[PDB]
């Protein structure tokens, strides 16, 4: 009967992620206490919608919020959470700063990417970026370009009206048919990557002599088989290591679920976003379990109130909840999970991948402290 | 016919400023009903929360429009609250890439003009220093063009680079003979960067600056006395022109009988006449307006729009007149249209007029 | 044709002759942009009234 209430802010199409979340609630539930989630489905890019949903969950008296943000709504989340001492736990892109009260499940990708580029000894390359998704990692490679001596051609792939799409993407590559660009970094959502891969193939630029780096954390989330036999180099990053028993044992289960009960979940792989979501349920569970193991009472006595109450006086136990969340250290689908004082993943590992004729293979790994390490 | 008083909300970041004095001056000039009755609030224009509070409070109090300022951190809330409620926001602030019809931008866009000026001097490799506060869409536009004309640009965000970061890149620049720098940012941050640049550049020989700003003449250009620096910019207002001068003369006497106006204050001045014109167009079109003093609540689902908001919006958008900032006119997207920007250059106090820029002709210059 | 494309042999340097009387009966659009030569025969002239 020990119900700790939490919120879940889910983007209007995040089916697999919600399935992953529901699975983790089952996996990690206990007689000690039951996380009782209240779920909102919303236009995550709409800051008004995001404020409404945050304030709606604040009023209910949730003890924390698991959720997603967009580059357009991230400030709403960090400001409201920072002001009210409400912890937000998210698989979204890590914030650009040290905002408090935000537990960022997703590791930083910039280090590994910068390291990979150096590894292949690149000096001149094209960088396809998606304004819809953000410029943060482009900026890191632009900052580094001088010191690392690179010539970067940055192309925005982010305002393509699906009306054309085919025509745009072909025009783009038949333009990189100017400066003789053959080394290309992607840096897109898995869908936009798929779209682009589809057009590279149609244009016949997936052959030997081209090399693509997919700059997301889910190298094998998409369909690589179709670009596997052209001859091009294709490299990427992977945080979910299907060779781990923890992961293998999870997928054994996940592949079995009824697709009707768990949309997105009758499969062999799982998007790194859904894996981070499952992992988030473990972290929240441990944090609140650990608050009891230390007899830190965190139960709200009076109503949380209105997120627009003035003055804004944050509740006393917010800081304890944040700390407990940030002190959690477990192993999960995304490997060792640990946070610094600003809720950023630390001591994590990112696998480096190349596509081969026999499929994606791990070629090494990137660590916070070891940087890039060739595996053998 | 209409109500005798048209309440107008205000979102101002300061208790006192030239903009405020411009706003009050323009208002004391008006003679015809409806009387524009200002009701402004001093607010942190960077905080979406404070901004939501003020906006809703003004919406509840029954204003017919809001005049004010926003920042990169608040544009989305305003665009969103304006679009959802059909209340117009008339603002001299830095224009945004995608906003809506309900937002009326007094400030002419600068990005096309700027690209013309670079294309003119056939620049190839240059530094682009910018305001992370407003110019995230402009950079991409600069990066886009760079791809097409094969420029080698070096992006530098004002908010994030340090004194030493600056030392360093001005150290890179002086390794080559002509140093080309674009600086796009607002006036207050502009001046602060000036002192930092001049000190770093020494004799100023071989340095060429393009300042993406509409108040070239507003700058402290004394910081450039005996600098070899070639400085190019943009002036929106000519104070010696007939209408502008008549206006300058009118409040110059207004304050004496009782300092050179910055462009934002000029925009504020013209923003008031836009509003004055808007409603007087509604009076002669004989459309009847009225609003609840009964605290019609703001937040709702869905957002219930002000039924006559579209009437006030069409009127504001159709405005055409000659103000302190030349020809004041808006396209259907809510932005300044049919405007001329004058291009100016300076060296050893070389105040020469390179020419002018406009949407149709782009840039035309003028042993 | 589907397999030639998957193998990446529809590029410049290869040339295919389709030896049937219906060159445009099938889907040529998909092998049109690789660069390969592709020739065939046609008995139905869609230009005839
Ligand atoms: C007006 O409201 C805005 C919030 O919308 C406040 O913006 C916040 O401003 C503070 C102070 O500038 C920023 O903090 C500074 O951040 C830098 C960079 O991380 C850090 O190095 C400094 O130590 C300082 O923390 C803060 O990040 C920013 N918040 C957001 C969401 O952008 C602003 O301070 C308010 N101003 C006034 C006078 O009330
Ligand atoms: C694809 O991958 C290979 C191996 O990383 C790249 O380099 C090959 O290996 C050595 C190391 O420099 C070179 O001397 C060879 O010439 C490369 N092999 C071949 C057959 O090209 C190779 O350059 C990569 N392709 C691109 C376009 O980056
Ligand atoms: C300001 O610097 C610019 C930079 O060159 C000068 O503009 C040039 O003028 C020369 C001489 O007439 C022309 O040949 C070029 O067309 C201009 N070049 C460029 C690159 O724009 C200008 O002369 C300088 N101003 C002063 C007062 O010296
Ligand atoms: C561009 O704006 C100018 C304002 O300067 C318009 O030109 C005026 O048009 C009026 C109305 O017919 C004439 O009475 C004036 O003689 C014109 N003035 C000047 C200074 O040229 C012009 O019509 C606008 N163009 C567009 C396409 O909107
Ligand atoms: C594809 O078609 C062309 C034209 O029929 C072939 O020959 C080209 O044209 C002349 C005529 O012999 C040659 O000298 C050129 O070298 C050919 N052009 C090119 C760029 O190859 C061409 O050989 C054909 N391809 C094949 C594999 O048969
Ligand atoms: C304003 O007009 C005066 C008229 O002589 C002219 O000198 C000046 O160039 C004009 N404006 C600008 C911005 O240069």
């Amino acid at each position: 009967s020990n119900s700790i209430q939490i919120g879940g802010l889910f983007p209007r199409g995040a089916d697999q992620e919600y399935s992953a979340f529901r699975v983790g609630m089952v996996q990690f539930s206990t007689s000690e206490f039951r996380l009782t989630p209240h779920i909102d489905n919303l236009e995550v890019a709409n800051s008004f919608a995001v404020t409404n949903a945050f304030c709606s969950q604040f009023s209910r008296g949730v003890y924390a919020i698991f959720g997603f943000y967009d580059k357009k709504s991230v400030n709403t989340i960090t400001s409201f959470c920072g002001t009210l001492h409400v912890s937000f736990i998210t698989p979204s892109f890590p914030t650009d700063g040290t905002h408090p009260f935000v537990i960022q499940m997703r590791p930083d990708l910039k280090g590994a990417l910068l390291s990979l580029i150096e590894y292949y000894q690149w000096d001149k390359f094209a960088y396809l970026y998606d304004s819809d998704r953000g410029l943060s990692t482009l900026q890191a490679v632009l900052d580094s370009a001088a010191e690392k001596k690179w010539q970067v051609t940055a192309i925005n792939v982010g305002n393509i009206n699906n009306d054309k799409k085919d025509e745009t993407y072909r025009s783009l590559f038949q333009d990189l048919e100017l400066k003789k660009e053959r080394r290309v970094i992607l840096d897109c959502e898995r869908d936009k990557v798929n779209d682009i891969v589809d057009q590279v193939i149609t244009i016949g630029k997936h052959v030997k002599g081209y090399h693509y780096i997919i700059a997301n954390l889910g190298f094998t989330d998409g369909d690589l088989l179709k670009i596997q036999f052209g001859g091009a180099n294709v490299s990427g990053f992977q945080i979910v290591d299907y060779d781990d028993s923890l992961v293998s044992k999870f997928i054994e289960r996940w592949s079995t679920l009824e697709e009707k009960e768990y949309p997105g979940a009758h499969t062999a792989t799982i998007k790194y976003t859904s894996a981070l979501t499952y992992d988030a349920v473990q972290v929240m569970t441990e944090a609140f379990r650990n608050l009891r193991k230390q007899r830190i009472e965190i139960s709200r006595r009076g109503n949380a109130g209105d997120c627009l109450a003035n003055p804004a006086v944050p509740w006393g136990q917010g800081v304890e909840i944040e700390r407990a969340l940030k002190q959690v250290q477990v192993e999960g689908l995304s490997g060792n999970i640990k946070f610094d004082q600003n809720g950023k993943r630390i001591n994590y590992t990112i696998n480096i991948m190349e596509l081969k004729t026999n499929g994606p293979r791990k070629i090494g790994y990137w660590s916070e402290v070891d940087k890039m390490v060739v595996t053998l | 016919n209409f109500p005798n008083n048209i309440q107008i909300g205000g979102l101002f970041p300061n208790q006192q400023s030239q903009e405020h004095a411009a706003f009050r001056f323009a208002l004391s000039q008006l003679t015809e009903p409806p009387k524009l009755l200002p009701q402004i609030d001093i607010v942190n224009i960077s905080d979406s929360f404070e901004m939501t509070y003020r906006f809703c409070s003004q919406f509840s109090k029954g204003v017919y429009a809001i005049f004010g300022f926003y920042e990169r951190r608040t544009v989305n809330m305003l665009t969103s609250f304006c679009g959802a409620l059909h209340v117009c926001f008339i603002t001299p602030s830095f224009p945004v890439d995608t906003s809506n019809q309900f937002v009326l931008q007094l400030r002419p866009e600068l990005q096309e003009a700027l690209i013309s000026i670079i294309d003119h001097y056939k620049w190839q490799t240059f530094v682009y220093i910018y305001d992370a506060d407003r110019g995230l869409s402009v950079l991409q536009r600069v990066l886009d063009t760079a791809a097409e004309k094969n420029w080698q640009v070096t992006a530098v965000n004002i908010l994030t680079t340090t004194e030493e970061g600056y030392r360093m890149l001005f150290q890179d620049l002086e390794k080559k003979k002509e140093r080309l720098v674009v600086v796009d940012c607002e006036s207050e941050r502009l001046n602060a960067i000036l002192g930092q640049i001049v000190k770093l550049e020494k004799n100023g020989i071989g340095y060429h600056y393009i300042l993406a700003n509409l108040g070239f003449m507003d700058i402290d250009l004394n910081k450039f006395k005996e600098s070899g620096a070639n400085v190019t910019g943009f002036q929106l207002v000519n104070y010696t022109d007939t209408i502008p001068a008549r206006i300058m003369q009118q409040w110059r006497t207004s304050d004496s009988r009782d300092k050179r106006p910055k462009y934002t204050s000029a925009l504020t001045y013209d923003g008031v006449k836009v509003m004055a014109e808007a409603f007087q167009s509604l009076r002669r079109q004989r459309i009847d307006i009225s609003r609840r003093g009964n605290a019609g609540d703001c937040l709702a689902n869905p957002a219930v729009p002000w039924g006559q908001g579209i009437d006030i919006q069409r009127a504001l958008q159709q405005v055409r007149f000659e103000g302190l900032t030349g020809n004041v006119q808006f396209n259907e997207k809510g932005r300044r249209t049919n405007y001329t920007l004058h291009v100016i250059e300076m060296k050893h106090d070389g105040i020469r007029k390179i020419g002018y820029w406009n949407e149709d002709d782009k840039f035309v210059p003028a042993y």
